[PDB]
């Protein structure tokens, strides 16, 4: 992306909608992915011996 | 210094008296600018954008949008005026004036050590009493043509020049009366506003039909049809590709020719259906057939329709489907599977008008059109924009006067009477809220003051004359902008929308109360 | 270039000792002082300027704190505390910040001496347990079936907000919304104000015209003018799948060799659309709502059965409509059943407000979702009104879940402080001083109320303490509008026990968390 | 005590680049000064003696003209009041086609006299009301000043005499020859039906031989060559196709599926045979000229050469439509042979060279047809552009004459008579509007004054003589251009006449522009920022 | 009139009501080497947008 003097094609009162559309129409902005707005946190990642195992 | 600036060093903060002074200064600046807009004797403003486009206007909302202002209080007042314009369509200048005068009158007492909360309580009590008085003073009437003419004149004379206002008054009143159905809400989407740039500003008028900003795209199409069958459709008459990546495969030139000829049969079937219907309804040549399509028509179908003497229009507006259905009287079709003569609208005259490169189509002489169009004409773009804004204001005024069964006398008479009632009611209010009631009455008195000032007369002498005349007889007397003497607005014909006054009171009181209670302004989102 | 030998990075800053503790405590005190004046029935509003250009005019603590960007991590912790209080109970956001600041101040008093922070923390935890016990002791029950008392509770919750002028209307709206959105299924009760009970604000009009709708209102119009815009007793069908011909998942290139195959393919596209529409029509509905697009041919075939169609509706709005009209969203039209048809909506009407079309489904019998239609002066006024209504609904839900009630106006603070002070007389240890100090730190709420009212803080607070030393004066607080002592069982200001418990717990744990830090390291790379 | 702070209120709230002008001196006088300056810039190019101007736009394009509308268009006007006056001039050009300089001069004079009236004490409202009253009076008076009518538009001599005055202002030296050319071109067009189309007159500019070598051709001229070998046809039977002269192809995607050696060896032969059959079928209808809007295939060109068919390729769809109109053919969408009614006809189609340009000429022997072409010669591109502008002015004058046949005397005679009558009317009007009416009447003096100034004589003497002779009772007397001293003569006999519609619309538009400029009281200008287009 | 993008207003609506936690600030590069090793490091398949101001 080689955007210079973005005010020429956006103005001085451009909002986030204008910049989002302007970036989308050149296909540089990654597509929007739906995600949970807010939730509780878990903060765990695999590791070792993280396995309940049946008694035997 | 302040607590906020310690956590965020580069934070802009105004506390208590500083914040209140900032808000009141911004409101007073807005009021000072918009004072000259009020009344038919107001001065035209000239607005030049960054690109250099010229806009001449007197509208309060337009001026608020086009001033180069970056103040927060100005932003709030602009939002309030925008809501006023969106709902009622009038009273934005009065909105700004009343807000500014309320803030000034409140500051008159707050600077004497009085707490703003008492002023806000007085404002609430005065607003309640004022609403009661306004309900008492409204003039319920049967909205005949004359009353609507008076209301439309009272709006347009303020908006535009007197002769242009006289023309636009009849235009808007007739347009509203044409589309109005008994005991039904008025849909203003059914009055098309079309701009043409060739004649004088007084040549604007009302067409009991529709005007389309596009014409027939085939040279052999007829330029004028006397008796027209209108077919409003939303079916694509141009070539369409298969959704599932069809592609063609052939082994010879003859096979390629056969595939080329056979790939257009789908659209040709619908064109054949249209042609068959046209031949059925009008076997002779006098009657005409007009096709208005929301979708596109490829040149092959255009030629096929032209060879049968059918004028066709493509890529029409989406709202034009409903507008043509209500005006001509047909049925908008999304498919041609079962099309019968009962789905065809009728127009008593369809002709094409060309203005430079731009192309127009007129549909007139309908039986009883429930959707009409207003043709704005003028020599300049800014003239067209100003006339369009004036027409919007007038249409809103007439629609409000019809929806409401009543109408309020104008010329500031209602403001003077309401202020007198508030002054009389003031002793009934217990505590120090009487100061807020007095401030509210004085703020309400701004409209006759500004009207007299714009007309050139002395503000105080005219105001005291109006008040003395009102108190002596009890009549609803307003300011005469020609002589400065008291005048009965109801008798003369100066009318104001009841809903506009009610919205003014409610919004102005709410925003003034909220601004007065603000004691701390922050901008601490950086770093 | 030049190479200086280093253990940590150049941009790594480390500070420790009494300076860190003092800095944390003063940061918390400054955060409290920012919103100190926004508490009580006589609070003053503040203008917040967004970095995005917006304006926030509010006296709610959470909005003010969330609009402020800070560098000190203690202030960040305080703002997180404010957000936690807002999310948990929805009220008491301003009180918890002030309480945390006062507790940290009285802790700093001891940390200036030679008392270890762990002793202060243990005393604070003992005090918190005693506050919980006292609050549960002085609480009173409420009758949820009594509408008048619930309205009074909501009013006392909203008397401190800008919407207090229209108190009765706001209370009725909040109570009706919470009551009708209340749901019970599979033995699991729920309220779910977040998903349902949507608040829609349309600027303009008067706020006295605001009401809670007996159904759902959306900003939509019919797909085509021939649709009926007014249906008496509609049967509503909700869908997610598009009513238009779409590509398949797999690569499905065709190969046309015969002449008629192209027209045949187009005809089968039309036939597939017609088959979908006929499958929909088989249930004989009146309204069809889709989360995705509806083709023009589909609109025509639906018109042939005289069915109104609305497309491109948000998933949340469609779920709200399903709850309101008692319908079930169906993906495949061929799998529609009779019980999936929404019967129970007593009116559907598309009317024009301003210059926009709005769709109303507002006559449902026993609706489980609602739209709170807010009309007012402008956008910021309506945003503040929505925030106040959210506070009212949160308080109503808290009372419905927990029917315990606690006196307000600082009466509970003084009662708990007196009980803890009396209890501290029989410990005879070194922890009695921090215990008593954090007990008396609860008096910052009545003091703040008196200061905001403009009365004499010292005389009124001394009189209130003397009154609370008596034998039955647990309900004696301060009148925040007149600056006089009054019994709260006469004034009528009562608050849910859940809100008070959450406020005290959060304040004490914030003080405990900020009292455990003596070292600050900053500037290191995130490393990830 | 060293700096003056901004006033509290709107002054402090104004943006950094914005400008606010309010009040009489700050707004109205500045606008009037800007409009006066614009009128002064354009003034010296008024009338037959008006000098040309060299204008270079932002793209280094050079314009040498005395047309006011062209000069204003090529100028970078920045002041917005002058912008409104320029819009009024352009609207006059669009509506009528002539009188733009009149609009500019009248608006400038009106605004100057309005400034004088405001200075002496009158308000803006009084000046505007008086100007409107005087404009109504002038529009009422104007029909009584009509001296003669066209009374015939199919006669070459009459049309040339009528258009001589119109195209005498531009190219003063040689106007009879241009008048004859434009008269012939317009008489070719304008059939028994009363409608007249300006577009039906085409102008082709070819360098080399001076404008005296210009001629009018009954047909069309295209600056291109022929695709095939045939370059001349004597009994043309043009068939016009909008489709490319090539085998038609599918719209989705075309793939030649070959499954055997026979298909591979036969595909190209079959394609060539199909092309030959199609071209032979086209040629069997008697068509000897084929015009296409698309590309020409190699095999199609080969078979057109084999059957002696002249190929002309037109890129522009407008040119194709104009050729169909001027020849009488229908643009077939496919490559089918044309039916008898769809076949075009022309007296001669041939390839010719004019100067150093290769052209294809569709020539009609009869002095008829739907489209006529004026071939302009000359020694410079700018000279031919100016001659084309003069031709446009003449054609617009002919169109106006078709709309309305009434004429009023030129050379400032109509303006002087209007000034006298409006002054007489305003002398009988009691009130403060009489000053504005008299100033509106005086503003008409700017036309004879400008004519006299450009002619090189003293304007005051000319105006005094005009008033004397008009008080005597002669309302058809204007200044004598061909005189070294201030002199006047009758122009009903001299034939110096200008259209009634032009005067009517010019007066209306100039008055409207002046009133609109006067109505402005406050100006708020945003930061210029960018926006190149 | 679909080009006027009525949906832009509601896009702004939920962009304003986006999230609950703190919205954070745009990262500021203080040294040229900081920009150089910010762009040089970090995963390649992730877009990086820099605003010169
Ligand atoms: N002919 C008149 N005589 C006296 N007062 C008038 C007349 N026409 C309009 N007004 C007053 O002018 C006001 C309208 O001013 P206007 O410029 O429309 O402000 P806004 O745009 O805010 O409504 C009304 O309150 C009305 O009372
Ligand atoms: N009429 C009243 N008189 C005295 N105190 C009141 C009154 N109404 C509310 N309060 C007190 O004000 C507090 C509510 O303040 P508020 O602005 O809601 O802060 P928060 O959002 O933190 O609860 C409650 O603790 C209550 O005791
Ligand atoms: N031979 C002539 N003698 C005197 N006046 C003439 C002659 N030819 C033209 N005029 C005058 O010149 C004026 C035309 O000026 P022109 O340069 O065409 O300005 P515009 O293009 O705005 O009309 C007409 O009003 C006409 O009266
Ligand atoms: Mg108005
Ligand atoms: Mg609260
Ligand atoms: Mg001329």
């Amino acid at each position: 992306g080689n955007f210079v003097r973005v005010t020429d094609q956006l103005g001085d009162d451009f909002f986030a909608v204008d910049l989002e559309a302007f970036l989308q129409e050149f296909g540089l902005l990654p597509e929007k992915e739906v995600l949970v707005l807010t939730s509780v946190r878990n903060s765990a990642t695999c590791h070792s011996e993280d396995s309940d195992l049946e008694i035997d | 210094m302040a607590a906020v600036k310690t956590l965020n060093p580069k934070a802009e903060v105004a506390r208590a008296q500083a914040a209140l002074a900032v808000n009141i200064s911004a409101a007073r600046g807005l009021q000072d600018v918009l004072r000259t807009n009020l009344g038919p004797k107001g001065t035209m403003k000239m607005l030049v954008s960054g690109a250099g486009d010229i806009k001449l206007t007197k509208d309060g909302n337009v001026l608020l949008h086009e001033m180069q202002i970056q103040h927060p209080t100005a932003s709030l007042i602009a939002k309030v005026a925008t809501a006023q314009d969106d709902i009622t369509g009038d009273g934005t200048t009065s909105n700004v004036l009343i807000i500014g005068e309320l803030l000034k009158q409140a500051d008159l007492y707050i600077s004497e050590g009085l707490h703003p909360r008492i002023i806000t309580e007085g404002f609430e009590a005065a607003k309640e009493k004022a609403l009661q008085f306004l309900e008492e003073v409204k003039v319920s009437r049967e909205m005949d043509r004359e009353t609507l003419i008076d209301v439309a004149r009272t709006s347009l004379r303020t908006k535009v020049h007197a002769e242009l206002a006289d023309v636009l008054t009849e235009a808007v009143v007739d347009s509203i009366l044409a589309i109005k159905k008994q005991d039904e809400p008025i849909d203003l989407f059914m009055i098309e506003i079309m701009e043409m740039k060739h004649k004088s500003e007084t040549d604007t008028s009302l067409i009991r039909g529709l005007v389309l900003d596009h014409g027939a795209r085939h040279p052999d199409m007829k330029k004028r049809v006397e008796d027209a069958y209108i077919l409003t459709c939303n079916v694509s008459l141009e070539y369409e590709k298969t959704e599932v990546n069809s592609g063609f495969f052939y082994k010879s030139a003859e096979e390629r020719e056969k595939l080329v000829k056979a790939e257009r049969k789908f659209i040709e079937d619908r064109v054949k259906k249209i042609i068959e219907l046209k031949r059925k309804v009008c076997g002779d040549s006098d009657k005409g057939f007009v096709v208005i399509n929301q979708k596109g028509i490829d040149p092959f179908s255009l030629d096929a329709l032209s060879k049968e003497g059918i004028v066709a229009l493509r890529r029409a507006k989406r709202r034009n489907m409903e507008r043509l259905t209500l005006a001509c009287g047909g049925v908008a079709l999304n498919s041609f599977d079962d099309l019968s003569p009962d789905c065809l609208g009728h127009a008593g005259l369809v002709y094409e008008y060309t203005l430079g490169e731009e192309k127009f189509t007129f549909i007139e002489k309908c039986n009883n059109p429930r959707s009409v169009t207003l043709l704005i004409k003028g020599p300049n773009k800014h003239t067209l924009t100003q006339i369009k804004d004036a027409v919007r204001d007038g249409l809103r005024a007439v629609k409000n006067a019809i929806d409401d069964g009543c109408v309020v006398p104008g010329a500031g008479a209602v403001e003077v009477a309401m202020a007198e009632a508030l002054i009389k009611h003031k002793p009934s209010v217990k505590g120090r809220a009487q100061l807020g009631v007095q401030a509210f009455a004085d703020a309400l008195l701004i409209i006759p003051k500004v009207l007299a000032q714009n007309s050139g007369f002395d503000l105080q002498e005219t105001l005291v004359k109006i008040q003395a005349e009102h108190s002596e007889s009890g009549q609803l007397v307003g300011v005469d902008l020609n002589t400065g003497e008291p005048m009965v607005a109801a008798e003369v014909g100066v009318w104001d929308n009841y809903c506009v006054k009610k919205q003014l009171l409610h919004s102005c009181t709410v925003i003034a109360t909220n601004i007065l209670l603000v004691d701390e302004i922050m901008r601490a989102g950086m770093s | 270039g030049h190479r200086p030998v280093l253990v940590l990075s150049q941009n790594t800053k480390r500070e420790s000792g009494r300076k860190v503790q003092s800095g944390n405590i003063n940061a918390a005190k400054t955060i409290a002082d920012i919103i100190r004046t926004c508490l009580g029935p006589k609070s003053m509003m503040k203008m917040l300027l967004d970095p995005m250009g917006g304006i926030v005019m509010t006296n709610d603590g959470n909005a003010i704190l969330r609009e402020i960007q800070v560098q000190h991590p203690a202030a960040k912790s305080m703002i997180e505390i404010s957000r936690t209080q807002d999310e948990e109970v929805g009220d008491g956001t301003t009180s918890v910040i002030i309480l945390a600041g006062e507790m940290l101040s009285v802790a700093e008093h001891f940390l200036e001496q030679q008392m270890h922070p762990t002793v202060v923390i243990s005393a604070y935890r003992k005090a918190l347990d005693d506050m919980i016990s006292t609050l549960k002791k002085i609480s009173i029950p409420v009758d949820i079936s009594d509408s008048d008392m619930m309205l009074n509770i909501i009013n006392s919750s909203i008397t401190t907000k800008a919407i207090s002028r229209w108190s009765s209307l706001a209370c009725n709206i909040a109570l009706d919304a919470v009551k009708m959105v209340q749901f019970e299924e599979n033995g699991r009760k729920e309220i779910d104000i977040k998903k349902y009970a949507r608040v829609e604000k349309i600027p303009g009009g008067i706020i006295e015209d605001s009401c809670v709708l007996r159904g759902v209102m959306i900003n939509k119009d019919v797909t085509h003018p021939r649709m009926r815009r007014y249906i008496k007793n509609p049967r509503i069908v909700l869908l997610d799948s598009s009513l238009e011909y779409k590509k398949g998942e797999s690569q499905t290139d065709i190969e046309i060799t015969r002449e008629e195959d192209f027209t045949r393919i187009l005809q089968m596209e039309e036939e597939y659309i017609q088959q979908l529409c006929e499958d929909i029509i088989q249930l004989k509905p009146d309204v069809v709502i889709t989360e995705k697009g509806i083709s023009d041919l589909a609109q025509h075939y639906l018109m042939r059965a005289n069915i109104t169609a609305i497309r491109r509706v948000r998933k949340t709005d469609n779920n709200r409509i399903a709850r309101a009209c008692g319908a079930r969203i169906v993906s495949r039209p061929e799998e529609l059943r009779e019980d999936d048809v929404g019967t129970g909506a007593g009116l559907l009407e598309i009317k024009k407000i301003g210059d926009e079309y709005f769709t109303f489904i507002t006559d449902c019998k026993d609706p489980k979702a609602c739209t709170i239609l807010l009309r007012g002066a402008s956008k910021e006024i309506l945003s503040e009104v929505e925030r106040n209504l959210q506070d009212a609904m949160q308080v109503c839900r808290n009372v419905l879940l927990d029917p315990q009630l606690v006196p307000g106006g600082g009466a509970s603070e003084m009662a708990v402080a007196h009980a803890l002070t009396e209890k501290s007389k029989a410990m005879t240890g070194v922890e009695q001083w921090p215990y008593r100090a954090v007990a008396q730190a609860l008096e910052v709420i009545p003091r703040t109320l008196i200061q905001n009212c403009g009365a004499s803080t010292i005389r009124l607070l001394t009189s209130l303490r003397a009154k609370h030393t008596q034998e039955n004066c647990e309900t004696w607080g301060v009148n925040g509008e007149t600056g006089t002592l009054v019994d709260m069982k006469e004034l009528g200001i009562w608050e849910p026990l859940a809100v008070k418990l959450q406020t005290y717990k959060t304040a004490v744990e914030t003080a405990v968390l900020l009292l455990r830090i003596d070292d600050i390291v900053s500037g290191h790379k995130k490393k990830g | 005590a060293l700096h003056v702070p901004k006033a509290p209120g709107f002054a402090q709230m104004l943006k950094e680049g914005a400008k606010h002008f309010s009040g009489l001196e700050e707004a109205v006088y500045r606008n009037i000064q800007a409009c006066k300056e614009l009128a002064q810039t354009t003034r010296t190019a008024y009338g037959p003696n008006g000098m040309n101007k060299m204008v270079i736009n932002h793209l280094e394009k050079l314009f040498v003209t005395n047309d006011a509308a062209t000069i204003l268009r090529e100028l970078e006007v920045q002041h917005p009041a002058a912008k409104m006056i320029v819009m009024a001039s352009h609207m006059q050009e669009q509506e009528v086609g002539d009188g733009t300089n009149f609009v500019l001069v009248f608006a400038g004079a009106l605004l100057e006299l309005a400034e004088e009236l405001l200075r002496i004490g009158l308000s803006v409202s009084e000046v505007i009301e008086g100007y409107e009253i005087a404009c109504r009076k002038a529009h009422e008076i104007l029909p009584n000043l009509v001296c003669c009518s066209a009374k015939n538009l199919r006669d070459i001599d009459e049309v040339s005499s009528l258009l001589r005055t119109s195209i005498m202002s531009k190219q003063y030296g040689n106007e009879v020859f241009l008048a004859k050319l434009i008269a012939q071109a317009c008489v070719s067009i304008f059939p028994d039906s009363g409608h007249f189309n300006v577009d039906n007159i085409r102008v082709c500019k070819i360098l080399g031989s001076g404008i005296s070598s210009s001629s009018v051709l009954h047909g069309m001229v295209f600056k291109k060559e022929t695709e095939g070998d045939v370059t001349s046809v004597k009994d043309a039977k043009i068939a016009v196709y909008s489709c490319p002269f090539d085998g038609m192809i599918t719209e989705t995607k075309g793939t030649v599926l070959i499954k055997t050696a026979e298909e591979l060896m036969n595909f190209s032969k079959g394609e060539e045979n199909l092309m030959d059959a199609q071209v032979k079928a086209i040629a069997d209808t008697g068509a000897n000229v084929v015009v296409t809007g698309g590309k020409v295939a190699d095999m199609a060109l080969h078979y057109a050469n084999k059957y002696n068919i002249m190929l002309v390729r037109l890129n522009s769809k407008w040119d194709l439509r104009r050729l169909c109109k001027t020849v009488g053919a229908t643009a077939l969408p496919r490559l089918t042979p044309p039916v008898l009614e769809e076949m075009g006809h022309c007296d001669s189609v041939y390839l010719s060279e004019v100067g150093d340009t290769q052209v294809v000429v569709f020539k009609h022997e009869k002095e008829d047809g739907a489209i006529s072409t004026i071939v302009l010669r000359g020694s410079t591109d700018n000279l031919m552009d100016d001659i084309e502008r003069a031709v446009d002015d003449g054609v617009n004058t002919f169109k106006v004459l078709t709309r309305d046949k009434r004429l009023v005397p030129g050379g400032g005679a109509t303006e002087i008579e209007l000034a006298k009558q409006i002054t007489s009317y305003g002398e009988t009007c009691p009130g403060l509007e009489q000053y504005a009416i008299k100033k509106f009447a005086e503003a008409f003096e700017a036309i004879p004054r400008a004519l006299a100034e450009n002619s090189g004589v003293k304007a005051n003497e000319v105006i005094s003589k005009l008033y004397a002779v008009h008080q005597e009772g002669n309302k058809n007397v204007g200044l004598d251009i061909e005189a070294e001293v201030p002199a006047v003569k009758d122009m009903l006999e001299a034939g110096i006449l200008d259209t009634y519609l032009g005067k009517y619309w010019a007066i209306k538009l100039a008055t409207n522009a002046a009133v609109t400029v006067l109505r402005v009281d406050q100006i708020i200008m945003a930061k210029p920022a960018g926006g190149p287009k | 009139f679909l080009q006027q993008y009525r949906k832009q207003r509601m896009e702004e609506m939920r962009q304003q009501l986006h999230k609950g936690p703190q919205f954070k600030q745009v990262f500021e590069i203080s040294s040229g080497e900081g920009f150089l090793d910010m762009i040089d490091k970090e995963q390649k398949s992730i877009v990086i947008m820099v605003h010169i101001y």
